[PDB]
């Protein structure tokens, strides 16, 4: 939790 | 395969290497694409940016390539400037502006913004959104971590790695791209989308320069995921600490059927956004400031 982290496909 | 990416990626960059021009590179972030660092052009002092990405390490290599569209294509006042883009070993290295003032994000999680700052950023946001959309091009990574200030407070918008482009041969996109607290319910239930996923997204940012942070911030990425696709649209904590136009303005944003919700060019005539500030407002916010 907390993820500023992105996500693709 | 590693290799061949290399060489299709060297017959759209500018040829050689920034390192002949540059000095003092320091790393000052991150991102899942890769680092950013500032370097000083030698012959003159100025500052830029230089946007480092491993090709080795993508979730989707041929996102990279947007970084090279956005550039040729579409530039203008609220959005970061890309001067040249380079492959350097197995990086692509994309030098730009450098945004000294640092990201929204800094921002959020340290002060509190009034609606005369957060209109202003709104407005500045959504001034580059409209002209993106009408050109058919998607952010799809819309938060705090992508709005980059200047020293003297004006707005940009940036990190175009994740953007997608819509035309009428292909009105609608369906890959699962974003940050997962700032995506569309759209988008996270697989449905076709389009530039309406960008207006959700801005909405979530507006709950982050209110609150402090995101819903379901606490819930890991999927949980909150689940929630946001299927729940009503998340509310503020602290809704009793904004105006009815702040209000009214993210019930334009946050609609969950994507054909209700307003467009940017629609929300760019809405009154609350006759509270925004001057970039001068937004001066006070930044760390060299505080």
């Amino acid at each position: 939790s907390r993820a500023r982290y992105e996500m693709a496909s | 395969s590693h290799e061949q990416f290399r060489a299709a990626l060297q017959l759209v960059v500018d040829p050689g290497d920034p390192r002949s021009y540059l000095d003092n590179f320091i790393k000052i972030g991150e991102g899942s694409t890769g680092i950013v660092c500032i370097a000083t052009v030698r012959s003159s002092g100025k500052l830029v940016a230089v946007k480092k990405m491993d090709l080795r390490k993508q979730q989707r290599r041929e996102l990279l390539f947007n970084e090279v569209v956005i550039m040729r294509d579409y530039q203008h006042e609220n959005v970061v400037e890309m001067y040249n883009s380079y492959l350097v070993g197995d990086e692509l290295w994309v030098v730009m502006e450098f945004l000294e003032g640092g990201a929204l994000t800094d921002i959020v999680t340290h002060t509190r913004m009034n609606e005369e700052q957060i209109a202003a950023v709104c407005l500045a946001v959504l001034q580059a959104l409209s002209v993106l959309h009408a050109q058919g091009v998607i952010h799809r990574n819309i938060k705090s971590d992508s709005i980059l200030l200047t020293h003297d407070g004006r707005v940009k918008l940036s990190d175009f790695g994740f953007c997608a482009q819509v035309s009428k041969e292909v009105p609608r996109r369906k890959e699962l791209v974003g940050t997962p607290y700032w995506m569309a319910p759209e988008l996270i239930s697989r449905l076709p989308y389009g530039p309406e996923v960008d207006i959700w997204s801005l909405g979530i940012m507006v709950i982050e320069m209110v609150d402090g942070e995101p819903p379901y911030f606490n819930e890991p990425p999927l949980k909150a995921m689940k929630m946001i696709r299927d729940n009503l649209p998340p509310r503020l904590k602290n809704l009793h600490k904004v105006s009815p136009s702040l209000k009214g303005f993210l019930d334009r944003l946050l609609v969950r059927d994507p054909a209700q919700r307003a467009t940017a060019a629609e929300l760019l005539k809405h009154p609350f956004l006759a509270k925004a500030g001057p970039p001068a407002s937004i001066v006070p916010l930044m760390r060299q400031n505080r």
